[PDB]
RNA sequence: GCGGCCCCCUGGACGAAGACUGACGCUCAGGUGCGAAAGCGUGGGGAGCAAACAGGAUUAGAUACCCUGGUAGUCCACGCCGUAAACGAUGUCGACUUGGAGGUUGUGCCCUUGAGGCGUGGCUUCCGGAGCUAACGCGUUAAGUCGACCGCCUGGGGAGUAC
RNA sequence: AAGGAGGUAUUCAUGUU
């Protein structure tokens, strides 16, 4: 992410534009997965998780427009 | 989203066409993910490697800080 | 592998019962036409035929009665890993009598019943209630 | 009395659920499928709708009590005006649970409600507080949409008539538990099973519950003229 | 694998037309130029195990096809050996 | 008319914060000697509440059984759970050769010979289960014959 | 002589079109506060919000009987009912 | 078990239409082969990581968790080893039995009107019906219904131990 | 870090930027 300052532009949009850029490129979470080594098991046991219960919960969410609450 | 490859009939993408593959990379330089730009699977393969295959003859960048 | 063609009829005849269809086809053979034959004249499926000149196709219509199905069970008895033979003293009698043992003698595919009469015993193809 | 298929397919009897939503149970009523919509086989209605009505008549002529049962919001209103036009009963809001199999508790309610409005005729809501004339108006108010309509049956009934097999899943169970058949419309995302004279078509548009409910009253009308 | 064209003159030397491909002397002629080819391949790289299966297979695929004709006429069985160079 | 007989009693607990609720389960069988038999399972916190509910809850729910002279009318087999059920046809004078719950649904059902034998979990609500669903499950040779198209003579 | 349900069927689509985008003759079967109860010739009475015929003047241009026209959403949308939209048959016009 | 890109050698799977052989099939004890990681032998190589170990803290104690280092090992070549929660805790082969929403890879047709519509194959994820399941569940990829052949089980501990 | 909105999410000319 390499912000260049444009013209008029004051500081703090710049810098809102820098971060933003940064979390579009998505450096932090790299860093924070890349601390220490995780077992390629877990890795996968991680991401299996994550994908049942995104698809239950979108399963669930589907339902949940089905019937009513009052 | 509706990929560009499948309504364009497209069997190979071609890593010598820098302008298409400069459509399916970031700023820094890394690849789109298919789930973004609407890409089928099979022609997100081929898209991969013809980045690929472009970044080693340095048509394309591989990070934007290397330069 | 298919390795008892007449276990693979008694089955589609049980699962065509049971999801209640009209009618269930199968290849065909002289074997199969026969023990047809016998559950015809026994009532307990309605009709049956065959079509096809090379390749045979045998099709019998089920019965139904009260919306439930007639045959309420029907067991290959004689199988490929165990062959059941019987002397006619020995032959069975399905459901105390009300139902049929396909049983295959000399003079061919007869009921229990029938082969009882006759005086012969054969090979326990079946068992029909 | 006699229903075509002009009339059932000017009123859209045949349009049904989408495919993706069907019963395969549903499937011998089904004619095809049309922009991804069921299509109901008006040569199946026809004659299983004109047998229901025979049946309706007989039970009629010999005096049975008729429960007409629907409470969406399509048929509410249908199904109260065809009762009372047919001088039977019938339910339009939400079925108590155990109507039929707990007809004892249910009638112990019967005669709170009885007890209630005749209060309300006399005057007695006057004595006490407002609040006490407020929440007892109110009482009766709920205890009217939920049994205003069976308050003078006294007894289970000899049939029931439900609008959709579907919604009303419990009283289709109630009724195949105490023995009392079942006419129902069905639609092609509902179950046959505990519907004793199954009547295919569609159970949503206001024209079509107002065609079966015109020809059902007239039916319970003509049978109890006899 | 084994090339178009090697594959039809195999098939014009054992079967009784250019059309004759599925006889057991073109089906074990074939199987046998593909056996004696992979040879050469599992001198240089003994460590490909999972090509290696694919070959056991062939071998086995062989043995069937050879016991079948041994037992429906011998006589074309010992001449197909023979031609082909195989022991058995 | 209706004979009944409790087969079993049966005290459960709940463990509810305050401690062990303790509460009573009838189990009982109706039946009219002549081929209706009908079973009950009562729970209440008294005896003669829960034998009181089960019995009413018997006397509705009865079925119809095929009774041939006092005897069954062929061989049959019955299974419910964990419990199978074999029961056979015997000859007049044998008496009720049958298990222990398997005797009180047959007596009130009016079988009078048969050689009964339980296969498995002999827990009586699953015995009186399998056991009624196997008299449920069989036959006569009126119904046979006219499910298959023939006479009873035609059957034999 | 029956005109069988086949028949008769092949004359009612041709001269009812369900298309996903097409605008349709709606009449008005009853008016409501917030909203229209409409009807094309469906699976059901599309209730559309009323908002599309209370117009910018604040003004329920429409009563019964009206022969409105109205986009077609779906025959049936996922609870039996037709889905039908006056101001989507507005903009396309 | 396999993850940059390129080349060379090579195995299997699937689809379309057609031709050919003519039961040549299925299963398989014994046997043979493949088989994570750790480990072993011989020689390499060694950036990072890291048993053992050394030190620093924590603690009543701390032969641990935490911190700073750090050797074998992890990498290569050639041999051993033969084992795992080697798991879908579900042997292989075949047939039959209501449905729905998807993924992935072929193919046919229709107006491709413009990513459209309509079919037909392979593999695959999730719901689910009847039926099966002590129950959980399972469900056309069964744990329904059947057939062929092989492997195993017979209370818990002793013990997968002794000989 | 905290809250709000939209979705299971984008087509949304390119250009400009
Ligand atoms: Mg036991
Ligand atoms: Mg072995
Ligand atoms: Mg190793
Ligand atoms: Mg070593
Ligand atoms: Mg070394
Ligand atoms: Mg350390
Ligand atoms: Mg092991
Ligand atoms: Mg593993
Ligand atoms: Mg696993
Ligand atoms: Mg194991
Ligand atoms: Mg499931
Ligand atoms: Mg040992």
């Amino acid at each position: 992410p390499v912000i260049k300052v444009r013209e008029n532009e004051p500081f703090d949009v710049a810098l809102r534009r820098f971060k933003r850029s940064c979390e579009k490129a998505g450096v932090l979470a790299e860093v924070r997965r890349r601390e220490f080594y995780e077992k390629p098991t877990t890795e996968r046991k991680r991401a299996k998780a994550s994908a049942v219960k995104r698809h239950a919960k979108k399963l669930a969410r589907e339902n949940a427009r089905r019937t009513r609450l009052y | 989203k509706f990929c560009r490859f499948t309504a364009e009939g497209v069997q190979e993408i071609d890593y010598k066409d820098i302008a298409t593959l400069k459509n399916y990379i970031t700023e820094s330089g890394k690849i789109v993910p298919s789930r973004i730009t609407g890409t089928r699977a099979k022609y997100q393969r081929q898209l991969a490697r013809a980045i690929k295959r472009a970044r080693y003859l340095s048509l394309l960048p591989y990070t934007d800080r290397h330069q | 592998s298919m390795q008892d063609p007449i276990a693979d009829m008694l089955t589609r005849i049980r699962n065509g019962q049971a999801a209640n269809k009209a009618a269930v086809t199968m290849p065909s053979s002289k074997l199969k036409v026969a023990i047809a034959n016998v559950l015809k004249e026994e009532g307990f499926i309605e009709d049956f035929k065959v079509e096809g000149d090379t390749k045979p196709e045998l099709e019998l219509t089920l019965k139904y009665f009260q919306g439930k199905a007639v045959v309420e069970s029907i067991q290959r008895v004689s199988r490929p890993g165990l062959r059941i033979y019987k002397r006619k003293d020995e032959l069975p009698k399905v459901m105390a009598g009300l139902g049929i043992a396909v049983v295959s003698t000399s003079k061919g595919v007869m009921t229990d019943r029938a082969a009882r009469q006759a005086g012969l015993g054969g090979e326990i193809i079946c068992y029909v209630a | 009395a006699t229903v075509s298929m002009r009339d059932m397919l000017k009123a859209g009897v045949h349009f049904g659920h989408q495919t993706r939503y069907w019963n395969p149970k549903m499937k011998p009523f089904i004619f095809g499928a049309r922009n991804k919509v069921h299509i109901i086989n008006l040569e199946k209605t026809v004659p299983m709708f004109n047998e229901a009505l025979a049946e309706l008549n007989k039970i009629a002529s010999r005096k049975g009590k008729i429960l007409f049962v629907g409470t969406k919001r399509a048929a509410s209103e249908a199904v109260k005006d065809a009762a009372l036009s047919c001088d039977q009963f019938f339910v339009n809001h939400r079925w108590l649970g155990g109507m039929l199999t707990n007809w004892k508790t249910v009638r112990q309610s019967i005669k709170r409600l009885k007890d209630l409005e005749t209060q309300s005729q006399d005057g007695t809501f006057d004595k006490l507080t407002k609040k006490e004339a407020l929440m007892r108006t109110r009482e009766l108010e709920k205890l009217e949409n939920s049994l205003g309509g069976i308050k003078d049956m006294g007894g289970l009934p000899d049939a029931l008539f439900v609008i959709d097999a579907d919604h009303e899943h419990i009283a289709i169970k109630e009724a195949n538990n105490l023995g009392i058949p079942v006419f129902a419309i069905v639609d092609t995302n509902s179950d046959p099973d505990g519907v004793d004279f199954v009547i295919p078509g569609n159970d949503d548009a206001i024209r079509a519950v107002t065609l079966y409910l015109g020809a059902v009253a007239a039916t319970v009308r003509e049978g109890r003229s006899q | 694998s084994l090339s178009t064209e090697a594959t039809a003159k195999i098939v014009s030397e054992f079967g009784r037309d250019a059309n004759d491909t599925g006889s057991t002397e073109v089906q074990v002629a074939l199987l046998t130029a593909q056996i004696n080819h992979l040879q050469g391949h599992f001198a240089e790289h003994k460590k490909d195990h999972h090509s290696r299966r694919g070959l056991l297979r062939m071998v086995s695929q062989r043995r069937k096809l050879l016991d079948y004709l041994k037992r429906k006429d011998v006589a074309r069985y010992t001449q197909l050996i023979e031609r082909l160079g195989l022991r058995r | 008319e209706l004979q009944e007989k409790l087969i079993a009693v049966n005290r459960v607990s709940k463990t509810v914060k305050g401690g062990r609720i303790f509460s009573f389960t009838a189990l009982t069988v109706v039946g009219d000697g002549n081929g209706r038999v009908g079973f009950g399972y009562g729970k209440a916190r008294e005896v003669p509440a829960a034998i009181q509910k089960a019995m009413e809850k018997a006397r509705r729910n009865m079925i119809n059984v095929a009774l041939n002279n006092g005897t069954l009318q062929h061989p049959v087999k019955g299974v419910h759970t964990g419990s199978r059920v074999f029961m056979q046809p015997a000859s007049e004078g044998t008496g009720i050769i049958a298990g222990g719950a398997m005797r009180a649904v047959l007596e009130v059902a009016g079988v009078h010979n048969v050689l009964a034998k339980a296969y498995g979990s002999t827990n009586p609500i699953n015995v009186v289960r399998a056991t009624i669903d196997g008299l449920e499950n069989m036959n006569s040779p009126e119904m046979v014959a006219a499910k298959r198209g023939k006479s009873v003579e035609e059957i034999l | 002589m029956t005109e069988s349900f086949a028949q008769l069927f092949e004359e009612s689509l041709k001269e009812i079109e369900t298309r996903p985008g097409s605008i349709v003759r709606g009449v008005v079967v009853a008016i409501d506060k917030d909203v229209v109860l409409v009807d094309a010739g469906l699976k059901s009475e599309s209730a559309i919000p009323a908002e599309q015929f209370k117009n910018a003047q604040g003004e329920l241009e429409i009563q019964v009987g009206d022969e409105v026209d109205v986009a077609l959403d779906a025959v049936e949308d996922g609870f039996g009912e037709t889905l039908l939209s006056r101001e989507k048959a507005k903009r396309h016009e």
